[PDB]
């Protein structure tokens, strides 16, 4: 056995269009951060 | 030990969300949203030696530009996909998302994508389809025009069916293997 497909998978950050500010929403983690910090305008109420 | 992040760039099955969806868990897309980028988990195990891949989704252009930099044009080989009965975003696809490539990875490998043997249906289409003497174009057809391009080289079908997809996964995650040196 060489190569294997992969098994798992699942959607972790989905983002989508965000019409607040002309940008994405559910931004991940890192991508939100990267540039903004929220991934939906505040990031989730924990 | 080394990370593999292949990036996309374009739509309608570009192999982003399209080939892990069933070329990969098989399950169809759930909450419909424009893929900015989308996450997926995967291990490809080349040789005896699990991974952690995921398609990173993006364009290059649509504020993307800025969102960029947390891709990494270095992250891995390109991902691309594009219809295959459909002529009319063949063509583009081509003259319209290739050049766009350069733009998440202007010195990264890119990788094709045509997959559509259950999408196929329109009989309007291969009637157009002989006027530009490209013929019923198929998961073989594909392959011929990477190979003009010349790339990374790849292989498989539409979802719902399966003809070979471990093979294009060979091709996908040996390129980006990066045989490691013994570097002090
Ligand atoms: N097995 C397999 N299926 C493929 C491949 N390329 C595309 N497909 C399938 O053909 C379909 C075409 O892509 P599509 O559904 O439009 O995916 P998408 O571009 O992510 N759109 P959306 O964001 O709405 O889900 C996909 O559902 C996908 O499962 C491939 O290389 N292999
Ligand atoms: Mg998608």
């Amino acid at each position: 056995g060489s190569i294997s497909l992969p098994s798992d998978f699942e959607h972790t950050i989905h983002v989508g269009f965000d019409a607040v500010t002309g940008e994405f929403t559910g931004m991940p983690e890192q991508w939100a951060r990267l540039l903004q910090t929220s991934n939906i305008t505040k990031s989730e109420q924990k | 030990m080394q990370t593999i992040k292949c990036v996309v760039v374009g739509d309608g099955a570009v192999g982003k969300t399209c080939l892990l969806i069933s070329y990969t868990t098989n399950k169809f897309p759930s909450e419909y949203v424009p893929t900015v980028f989308d996450n997926y988990a995967v291990t490809v195990m080349i040789g005896g030696e699990p991974y952690t891949l995921g398609l990173f989704d993006t364009a290059g252009l649509e504020d993307y530009d800025r969102l960029r930099p947390l891709s990494y044009p270095q992250t891995d080989v390109f991902l691309v996909c594009f219809s295959v009965v459909s002529p009319s975003s063949f063509e583009n696809v081509k003259e319209k998302w290739v050049p766009e490539i350069t733009h998440h990875c202007p010195k990264t490998p890119f990788l094709l994508v045509g997959t559509q043997i259950d999408l196929r249906d329109d009989p309007s289409t291969i009637e157009k389809l002989a006027k530009n003497k490209q013929k019923p174009i198929t998961p073989e057809t594909a392959e011929k025009l990477a190979r003009d391009l010349k790339a990374v080289k790849y292989v498989e079908c539409s979802a719902l069916t399966q003809k070979g997809l471990k093979n294009v996964f060979d091709e996908a995650i040996l390129a980006a293997l990066e045989p490691p040196e013994p570097k002090k």
